[PDB]
């Protein structure tokens, strides 16, 4: 279970964009936003648990190696976009796949990690739901899957 | 949670990489009117 | 246009220093970059390697012609650098500083060295915690 | 390739001309101008091709057989009046067609083959070339016709 050069290349890209500073470091937040940006799939307590992971030494910045070494585990993880639209139905009261856009920000925001409105504002402009009339998620679970 | 995480992450993911094909598109533009600039001294020189 | 054929042609000839009537995968992608269209590093190892399946390593002119079709479908107008230069620019305005321009070109995609970040900021006169407009740049770089 | 009678006539005469000697074996700076001054139209770089053949031959002074195999060599260049309007056109930084004349002089001498001060003004001269004014393209045309 190791990175491929390439994804290596990659994530090693994305490490110097980061390195704002430039000396190889990235904050704890600086590391969340590159978990976003990769597309990696960590929980934020999955992601307070790999920070402190890495910062079993206290240092408190994230260094290339066990940067590898957690995208191995990641990579590892592998969920399934299935288990999202699974999730979304459930969500769906009415289970047709439509479903109004206050009951999603309701769910998205008031259970475990909370989310600003500016975020579900996002969200409902790239998933293209209306607040009223109710719009399928089934475009936007298969954008998704490309990950 | 698991919505939550996953639809942040590949927002910014999508966006990131829209970031990267313009700035990469950006670069090769920059490094044209340097060549183009190289180019057009050569012609001079043959000119001349 | 014929006109623009036969100043490929020309560059085609001059850039040629022993005359073969081919040129080389170097001078290849110098003269793609010198002719003024902008090939994406990704790209223009693609297009390398699209022509180097023969393995010569000598660029034909009528395939060198079909590319060059290529390459002026793949050229993009200013405006969309401006608009990706604005997408970038926290302002929005067209005053974008030169710091954050040389981190992000730098950073993304191809290398970007630090005498060229030099060139393109003297160029752009943009300083690099002010706003300055990159358009003017993006459309002398055009006309160059 | 062997030319007319009156072609070597000619050339026979030129070779009396600049052979201020007439030794018959004139140095390759005067048979530069025995060729400039013949009719032919050539590069300088092409000029030192010429002349790195006359020192292989030996002794850096030409012969009127090593003479005339060049001239079979050179006849079959030929350049067209055009293709100069267009480089005097690049060389105009306006484009406009017309370029001044210490803009050209500063044009011609900083790069390339550094010629002389006293040959621009010649230039000047001669051709009814105004120094501060541009000069007129039918200038440069009627001086190429002449050669």
């Amino acid at each position: 279970d190791q990175l491929t050069e390439e994804q290596i290349a990659e994530f090693k890209e994305a490490f110097s964009l980061f390195d704002k500073d430039g000396d190889g470091t990235i904050t704890t937040k600086q590391l969340g936003t590159v978990m976003r940006s990769l597309g990696q799939n960590p929980t934020e307590a999955e992601l307070q648990d790999m920070i402190n992971e890495v910062d079993a030494d206290g240092n408190g910045t994230i260094d290339f190696p066990q940067f590898l070494t957690m995208m191995a585990r990641k990579m590892k993880d592998t969920d399934s976009e299935e288990e999202i639209r699974e999730a979304f139905r459930v969500f769906d009261k009415d289970g047709n796949g439509y479903i109004s856009a206050a009951q999603l920000r309701h769910v998205m925001t008031n259970l475990g990690e909370k989310l600003t409105d500016e975020e579900v504002d996002e969200m409902i402009r790239e998933a293209d739901i209306d607040g009223d009339g109710q719009v399928n998620y089934e475009q936007f679970v298969q954008m998704m899957t490309a990950k | 949670t698991t919505i939550q995480k996953y639809w942040r992450m590949y927002v910014v993911r999508r966006r990131y990489k829209i970031r990267r094909a313009a700035t990469i598109v950006i670069q090769s533009y920059l490094r044209g009117y340097l060549t183009r600039n190289r180019y057009r001294k050569i012609l001079r020189e043959y000119k001349a």
